[PDB]
């Protein structure tokens, strides 16, 4: 006879994007003023995810 | 800058109005009358008012 069987292979995943300064310091201005003197920390995270 | 897709600054919907609520017709605490009481307790039997 002829048997049949199925097989899944994963080729992709969900594309997660992250706003760094909205995650860390959501809406408060004193938080953004303190975060601005960390330099290039959020840009590197955004670049790695892109 | 080059051609590309840029994820720009995070925006929040700005708040239009304010909703301020309190309880009307409350008595006065009068902490100044308790502080200006005549009898003053010692540190051995200090006094507390809630
Ligand atoms: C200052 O504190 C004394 C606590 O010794 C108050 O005396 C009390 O007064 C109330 C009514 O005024 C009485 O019901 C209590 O019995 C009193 N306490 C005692 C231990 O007798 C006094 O009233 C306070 N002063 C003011 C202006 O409130």
């Amino acid at each position: 006879t002829i048997a049949g069987h199925e097989e899944f292979i994963q080729t992709s995943s969900p594309k997660v994007t992250i706003d760094c300064s909205a995650f860390v310091c959501s809406n408060y201005a004193a938080c953004h003023d303190l975060l601005s003197e960390y330099g290039t920390f959020c840009d590197n995270i955004n670049s790695i995810l892109n | 800058p080059n051609t590309g897709v840029y994820d720009l600054s995070g925006f929040t919907v700005k708040p239009v109005a304010t909703v301020y609520r309190r309880i009307p017709n409350l008595p006065d605490c009068d902490i100044d009358n308790w502080l200006n009481n005549v009898s003053v307790p010692s540190p051995l039997n200090w006094e507390r008012r809630i």
